[PDB]
């Protein structure tokens, strides 16, 4: 990202430390909950209790 | 901790942490007691098991 100093315009780079952070253009909001299915299905609780 | 000279090793413990709550899992755990020997061989393939 591009910002703001002291009137002079830097860069500024930071980690995604979370991968929820991606935009969901290249991770959209549907593939997300099934693939937190697929953790789902890992772990046995295939139906939620 | 003598795993090796133990009688139900960790394969147990690591199915239990997984487990669904309704009697068919009961019923795996007696199932997997099945011995490893001739005779039980035998009985156990003779019902067609």
């Amino acid at each position: 990202t591009h910002c703001q100093e002291n009137s002079e315009t830097v860069a500024l780079c930071t980690p995604r430390i979370v991968i929820g952070n991606l935009p969901d253009g290249l991770a959209p909001g549907p593939f997300h909950e099934l693939r937190t299915w697929e953790i789902m299905e890992h772990m046995r609780l295939r139906p939620p209790p | 901790a003598h795993e090796y000279h133990n009688w139900l090793r960790s394969p147990f413990s690591r199915y239990s942490a997984t487990c669904p709550n309704v009697l068919h899992s009961v019923m795996t755990l007696a199932a997997m007691l099945y011995k490893i020997s001739p005779v039980s061989l035998v009985l156990q393939t003779k019902a067609h098991i």
